[PDB]
């Protein structure tokens, strides 16, 4: 039984483990893509 | 002399009328090179679209 919660402590510490670096990869993503869109803006102000 | 101060008047208005004619022209010429430039600002927006 001691075992037992043990493991389960550790199931609890991997579940917030994944759920935190999903997060922090969309946030990355979140990143790159606002780099591309202020490119496409930059051009379009050269031509005004 | 009534003749010919007829005569004379005639060939100074058509002088007048063809003066008249020449700024009618350059006018026409100055809006061409108007609209040919408006063409280069419109190219340029469809650029930016």
């Amino acid at each position: 039984r001691s075992m037992v919660t043990q493991l389960i402590q550790f199931g609890s510490t991997l579940q917030n483990i994944i759920e935190r670096q999903d997060a922090e990869s969309l946030n990355a993503l979140l990143q790159n893509q606002a780099k591309e869109l202020i490119l496409t803006t930059l051009s379009i102000q050269d031509k005004t | 002399l009534l003749i010919e101060a007829e005569k004379v008047s005639q060939s100074e208005i058509w002088r007048r009328r063809r003066q008249e004619w020449e700024i009618q022209r350059n006018n026409a010429e100055a809006e061409m090179k108007q609209i040919d430039a408006q063409l280069k600002s419109l190219t340029v927006r469809r650029e930016a679209a």
